């Protein structure tokens, strides 16, 4: 495998370390997004983005939740920038912050099935710009009017496989690398 | 060897679409599931202490707001011991009135309703829902976006769409941070194209109901409700916080609906084993005992679920039904991508064009699907021609109207011309007359000028943090000399004074003539009754271009 | 009481939805808009209407609008942004129980808003049984 | 400077059909003309001498051959004198039986029906046709054809087409005196495919008669009526000759039916100043008159004369329901091109699919189009997945249903080897082991090997000048190798001894069993009766291609 | 009479239904298809048999039916090939009135087909008046 | 005007001549067919077809009957060699033979739009072999299924349009081609 708990996620402390929050089966019973992408490359290519940017990389494991948003949003809490990047295994990502309302955020990729390993590494590197306080300017949208009707129903079912493994009340664990 | 038939076959787009075979205990199935709740209810001293099984001592958030507020207890039981197969017969019945359904349909518990309508094919649906509809008129309503968020092409859009003869229309952001600008720029041009055409810009909750106390919009419509406790929970809401919310917005003076539509509980992982019929039922039954008129349901954004799955747009109409037989405006859908096929995706919105419902569509896509950011949707501008034709080939009002290249041409450059006049006295980015030109000729933001998102972001940020309201649009149309649609934008704030296009299935047409179910009363009792298609409205949707005078 | 025969109110009794201001429809003109003679507020809707409207609802045999339009009319007192507040307090996880009743009894004691309030105290209690308050995630 | 928008829609492909402005002195309008003819009669001494304004002194052979034996005269006065909208009202309700309107609708003249089919919007023609139909099994006819007359391809896609699920299925000629081969092909490939599927060869009446009196055909069905006395005339007939033909056939133990369809009058440059709603009753009631089962109509291959005007498909669908209506089966159309646009068949196809008709298309093309000697049908081969999505999706029964590759390779290989056996055994132009392999793969006609059309028209000609008869199949096939087939030809001949499969709607299903509307009676009664989608014939409407099981 | 009850004829009452020959359904079998002991005269329709469809379409509310089936009894006794005379005698413009009378004199005297006389004497009839016998094209 | 009628067409005496029989408003009300081809030279295509095989083309005009198939019948009861070809304005064509019931032909061209001057005279060439007994290839086999979608509802304009010029019991005038 590629991913290892080393316990419960402590607060972070510079504001310069960028959390990547992954949803309760990224890596475990999921190992690839809705199209095939890898999750070891698409974690190597977000942190690759955050790291080039000059800020650490820290990457947890979402329990309360598997609703992108607010894995998301569990990491925005304990990145010590505040910035977070949440992760679904099926790929849907989100970048997000402390002080925003859960179903808001910095930028969201609402469609998964577009994404490439080289977007998983803008993703990080805005991140990390975001994380300086640096306002990037955000990934160019990507939307396809054929992305529901060939991969709504799929992404149905792999959301509801990993939402076996959401642990209410459960904080968030600690991960370490490849 | 392979058959060249079947190699045929496989290349169709239709079989480039998402099927599932049922998997029922995931609730992935869209109607008549045996995990669905058997009927039930019990009434002590006037409260509900059972319903469709379950005692009140488990019910969840939902079960205690639909018990307490969503049903009729005073015909409930009675309407419980109806026979649900002469219920749906009576529902299809021309000769039952409509005003003598609603008091039992209002009357059902959600698995009541349900089971009712199971019964019926979709050629019975119709049947009703021609009758259940609570407006006499039919109407349609359109998305006006661009993957720009291009304002000036937003307006040129929202302009035509007007003409054409949407009476709601819809915008939202590729970058959300634009959002007061695609807002101000929908509402200008469609007041430009008519005045009196509602405008909504869909946003999170808490950002969209700013932006109408701002006075940037005139009604709200995705105001999402779910089926299941742990699904709304992560909507983040409770039936309380949206029932607040939609009171919120009755307090401005802004008309408003839920959104909800079948399978968003299976696409958001919990379904509680029930089919997608029954919770959204339960979605529907949120909306009424709410209070709030109208819903926009049928699926909607979550239509790849039902579709691929046996009978899910028959469940997509029967929905509609459910929400038309509990007295509720029904926007109903029609206005997202679930199938590559056109065939497919026409079978899909006749369901709801051949009756007529309140909102045909709630969102036929006013620009090209490239443009459209809520992912596309089952209709768009590429289809016009095509829709007028069908109307006309059935005799069936779909509420949109053939129109003159001269006269859409005319209309989107006044609405461009009105936009440029507004960023310059409100002294926001510079729309050139370069932009002008090419919003009055395009098809799409294929057709535009690149933009500075920089410039046009931080101003349109500021709009909000600075609190700049609607005045300012009104007086900058005054400024630049464009008083009768400032004065038409004026028009629409006076209705929010009035109250009256609060009410069930409001629109607003002719001269500032509000027309809702209490005024427009539906009044279907058979052949030749109710709303028909004929005079000159039958005139006008005749005059599609290329019909050839014969002598 | 109004009633579906006084409705549309714009076109059977406009004078009846005379701004709490006094002023009516017909003096919101872009002249008057121009001279500063009608501002912001000055499209408001009034409680006074949304009860009219309520009214109208009920005779048109609907109930629950009704109820809507009246907590509506209390809410139009509530300043915008305290609106935002006790809609984002009502969201899961986001109070304590204490922190919905204080905003029920503030509801009731500032704004007189009974029926608003008694809608927030019963969230408060269901919000505890179903473990949607401050701490339950 | 154009706008892109509408240079887009120009370009769509519904904008190369032909659309025309009503000419109303000419008859080229679809339905509900001022100069339709206000329902009438007159009955003097049991002989009317009114119908419908006409004074007996200026009947026609249509007016006499209608007004002697197309209305039941001991009821006319008293239905003339009931509301034609109360009428409308019956027809859609779905608590009036179908036994208490036919007794009505057959006392109505002409006009009357159409007036009060004309009262109903298309919803409520649905919802009447599902209950007037006199099936109550709905099915489906295909065309089998191709444009070389390949016998060995016409084999391998009819037994295809009988397997997909065709209970009829319907050849025709690109060369006309290839026309036995064409008929023994569509026989053998038939009973190939579902032993019991009816075949007809469709030509000149007299070319046709002969045909099947030498037992290579199960039924007619393009036996031509015309609702004015010119085209009638030119249609080298009249009700007389065309109800001798009738009897003819019955004669011989055939089953058949008319065909009319409106716009034929038009077409034909004689619409003597009325719709073509109007004049297609005329058609339905010569049919009845004439003691004839049923009729194929809905336009049919004059479907762009109506589709052309205002109401046109509406209309097709009425005429359609007038035919139920007046107790006839009704092979309802959906068999001819008459749009480039996908979204406009699929909604004229509906009409009658959603409801279901005795024949829901009265050929579907089982070939690709450019195969159909018909000129194109409105659904081929290639949308034969779309057809099976839309009945999952709906819930609804067209009558056919997904198919494995592997198994129509099986029968279509066997449909050629059988006929390959044929042809050696009559010492017809063989048939080679390559052809038998490329019927087998085919999509069409592109696929196969050319024949000597010179050897093959010659004995094709033999077959009728030494009157070579259905027997010599039936030997060729025992004799050959093909018992199975050969006993299966056999009993379809034997149906024709019985007359059992001469009532209205017959077709023969599971082992020879005849299904008429005499022993399969429709019995709607609103929802949850009559015929309904459900149990194993749901299971196999809801197994298509791609369907993968979630977990 | 036959009813509807009596129907399918060949599941209720096979016997009969016997045919031109005392052939009955089950003496059509492969075997004697093939040593010729049933051959293609042998396979033919009955009057009695269509008239008992008559009846039964009768029984269903089908009297146009019912005629139709009665005229066809009748035509069984006609050859094929005077059948297809006859066709193209009744098309337009084919025949004089006295071809069209001698048809049904032939039709009533050879073949006691009495109904199809009186059919085809009532075309002559309504062929003078529309014009449509040779000659008037 | 390139047609002129010169009394009543009599009958043929040899096997010499096919007989090209046109409906009542050709070259006259009408002067193009379906698609814009000229009367002129459609005339003028099958009339070469004939004669480039030896064999007499003769022109009449028919009145009896707009129908293309009773236009040839009127035809071929005068050919010579009992074989004709019926035009209709619209441009549909038949080809003919004295004893073949009038819904029978030789050859039959259904789809007007479809026809080319290279068809016409193949259809005279095609016309006069029959006249000599030969047995031709049939003039191969043009079909389109958009033909109808298309062209149907003005080849019903067309056709009501000659129509009006049908004269019942008028026999057909032979006509001297400029
Ligand atoms: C399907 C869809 C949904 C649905 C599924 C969401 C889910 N969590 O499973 C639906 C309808 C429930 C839904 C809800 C919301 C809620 C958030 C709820 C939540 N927890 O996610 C929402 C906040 C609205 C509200 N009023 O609350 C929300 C919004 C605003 C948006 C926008 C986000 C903007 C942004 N933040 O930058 C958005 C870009 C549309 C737009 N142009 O405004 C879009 C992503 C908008 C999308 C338009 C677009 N441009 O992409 C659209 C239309 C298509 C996406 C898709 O199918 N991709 C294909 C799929 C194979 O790829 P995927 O990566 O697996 O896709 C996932 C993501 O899009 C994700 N997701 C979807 N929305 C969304 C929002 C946020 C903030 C996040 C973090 C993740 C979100 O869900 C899907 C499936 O897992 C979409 N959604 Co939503 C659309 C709301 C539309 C109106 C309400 N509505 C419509 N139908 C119904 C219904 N039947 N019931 C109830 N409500 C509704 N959405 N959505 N949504
Ligand atoms: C439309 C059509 C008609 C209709 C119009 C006829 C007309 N005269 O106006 C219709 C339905 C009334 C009709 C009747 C018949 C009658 C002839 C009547 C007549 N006087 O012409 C017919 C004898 C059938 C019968 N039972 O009697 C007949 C036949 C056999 C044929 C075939 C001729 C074979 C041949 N001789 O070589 C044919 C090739 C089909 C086939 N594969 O067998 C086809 C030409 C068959 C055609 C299939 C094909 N492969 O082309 C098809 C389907 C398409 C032609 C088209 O639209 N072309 C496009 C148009 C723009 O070009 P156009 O040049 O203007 O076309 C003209 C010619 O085709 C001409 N024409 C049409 N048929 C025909 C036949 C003869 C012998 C001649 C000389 C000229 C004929 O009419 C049109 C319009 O002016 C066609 N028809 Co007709 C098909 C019959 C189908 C079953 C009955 N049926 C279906 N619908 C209805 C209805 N609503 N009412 C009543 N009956 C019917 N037809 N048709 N028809
Ligand atoms: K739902
Ligand atoms: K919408
Ligand atoms: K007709
Ligand atoms: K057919």
């Amino acid at each position: 495998g590629f991913l290892t708990e080393v316990g419960e996620a402590r607060q972070g402390t510079q504001q310069d370390e960028v959390i990547i929050a992954v949803g309760p089966a990224f890596g475990l019973a999921q190992t690839v997004n809705i199209v095939g992408i890898p999750h070891k490359s698409i974690l190597r290519e977000v942190i690759a983005g955050i790291e080039e940017e000059g800020i650490k990389a820290r990457v947890i494991r979402c329990f309360k939740s598997s609703d992108v948003a607010f894995v998301a949003v569990e990491g925005n809490r304990l990145s010590g920038s505040g910035i977070s990047i949440g992760i679904q295994s099926k790929g849907t990502t989100v970048i997000h912050q402390q002080g925003l309302p859960p179903l808001s955020n910095l930028e969201l990729f609402p469609q998964a099935p577009l994404l490439t390993l080289e977007t998983y590494r803008q993703i990080g590197k805005n991140a990390a710009r975001y994380a300086k306080r640096e306002s990037p300017q955000p990934v160019p949208t990507l939307n396809d009017q054929m992305a529901r009707p060939k991969y709504q129903a799929k992404s149905a079912i792999l959301h509801i496989k990993e939402t076996k493994y959401v642990v209410t009340g459960k904080n968030p664990q600690e991960l370490r690398v490849a | 060897m392979r058959s060249k038939r079947f190699e045929a076959l496989a290349k169709r787009p239709v079989n480039q679409d998402g099927f599932v075979k049922e998997w029922i205990e995931e609730g992935f199935i869209a109607m008549e599931s045996p995990n669905d709740p058997k009927p039930s209810i019990k009434i002590v001293n006037g409260a509900v202490t059972e319903l469709d099984g379950k005692p009140v001592s488990d019910f969840d958030l939902i079960d205690h707001f639909i018990a307490r507020y969503g049903i009729n207890l005073n015909r409930a039981e009675e309407v419980m011991a109806m026979d649900s197969v002469k219920l749906a017969n009576m529902l299809c019945d021309p000769n039952v009135k409509r005003s003598e359904i609603v008091p039992l349909t209002t009357a059902m518990t959600p698995a009541k309703i349900v089971e009712v309508v199971s019964h019926m094919n979709v050629v019975e649906m119709m049947m009703a829902m021609q009758k259940m509809r609570a407006r006499r008129t039919p109407s349609q309503q359109a998305h006006v976006t661009n993957v720009k968020d291009n304002p000036v092409q937003i307006a040129a859009d929202a302009a035509e769409g007007a003409w054409r003869g949407f009476d709601e229309q819809e915008t939202t952001v590729a970058v959300a941070r634009y959002a007061p600008f695609n807002a101000i720029a929908l509402l200008v041009g469609s007041q430009v194209g008519r005045p009196g055409v509602l405008t909504q810009c869909s946003l999170e909750e808490a950002t969209e109901l700013k932006l109408g106390m701002l006075g940037h919009t005139c009604y709200a419509e995705t105001i999402s409700v779910y089926g299941t406790e742990p699904v709304f929970t992560d909507g983040d809401d409770t039936p309380w916080s949206k029932g607040f919310l939609a009171s919120s917005y009755a307090s401005r003076g802004l008309k408003m609906r839920f959104t909800s539509g079948s399978g968003s509980e299976v696409q958001m992982g919990y379904a509680e084993g029930k089919s997608m019929l029954y919770l959204e039922a339960r979605c529907i039954y949120i909306t009424k005992a709410a209070g709030v008129q109208g819903l926009q349901n049928g699926s909607v954004s979550c239509i790849g679920v039902p579709s691929a799955v046996p009978s899910g747009i028959r469940a997509v109409l029967a929905e509609n039904l459910i929400c038309s037989s509990l007295d509720l405006e029904c926007a109903s859908s029609n206005d997202q991508t679930f199938t590559h096929s056109d065939m497919r995706r026409t079978a899909r919105l006749l369901m709801q064009f051949l009756p007529g419902t309140d909102f045909i569509s709630s969102g036929y896509s006013a620009v090209p699907n490239y443009d459209n950011m809520f992912a596309g949707s089952n209709e768009d501008a590429e289809d016009f021609d095509d829709y007028n034709v069908i109307q006309r080939d059935l005799k069936v009002d779909g509420g949109l109207r053939p129109v003159r290249e001269e006269d859409v041409i005319a209309i989107r450059n006044k609405a461009a011309r009105a936009l440029q006049a507004v960023f310059a006295g409100m002294g926001l980015p510079p729309i050139t007359d370069e932009e002008v030109e090419a919003a009055t000729y395009a098809h799409g933001s294929k057709d535009m000028p690149e933009r500075n998102i920089v410039e046009d972001i931080k101003f349109a940020q500021e709009i909000i943090n600075k609190n700049r309201n609607g005045l300012e649009v009104v007086k900058a149309l005054a400024q630049g000399g464009f008083t009768d649609v400032a004065q038409d934008m004026l028009n629409i704030q006076k209705a929010k004074l009035t109250g009256d296009y609060l009410h069930t299935s409001a629109i607003i047409v002719g001269d500032g003539q509000v027309l809702s179910a209490v005024n427009d009363v539906n009044d279907y009792a058979g052949p030749a009754t109710g709303y028909r298609l004929q005079g000159e409205r039958w005139e006008e949707i005749k005059n599609i271009p290329g019909a050839l005078d014969p002598n | 009481s109004a009633r579906v025969s006084d409705y549309p109110l714009a076109n059977k009794h406009p004078e009846w939805v005379k701004t709490a201001t006094n002023k009516t429809l017909d003096d919101f003109t872009l002249e008057n808009v121009l001279s500063n003679k009608v501002t912001a507020q000055d499209m408001r809707i009034t409680p006074e209407t949304l009860r009219l409207q309520a009214s109208i609802a009920k005779d048109a045999g609907r109930d629950r609008l009704a109820m809507n339009f009246e907590r509506a009319a209390e809410l139009t007192a509530v300043p915008d942004d305290r609106i935002l507040e006790i809609y984002n307090a009502l969201r899961p996880y986001r109070s304590t129980k204490e922190e919905l009743l204080a905003i029920a009894d503030d509801l009731e004691s500032r704004y007189q808003a009974k029926i608003c309030a008694a809608f927030v105290r019963e969230a408060a209690t269901l919000y505890v049984e179903r473990k949607k308050l401050k701490g339950d995630d």
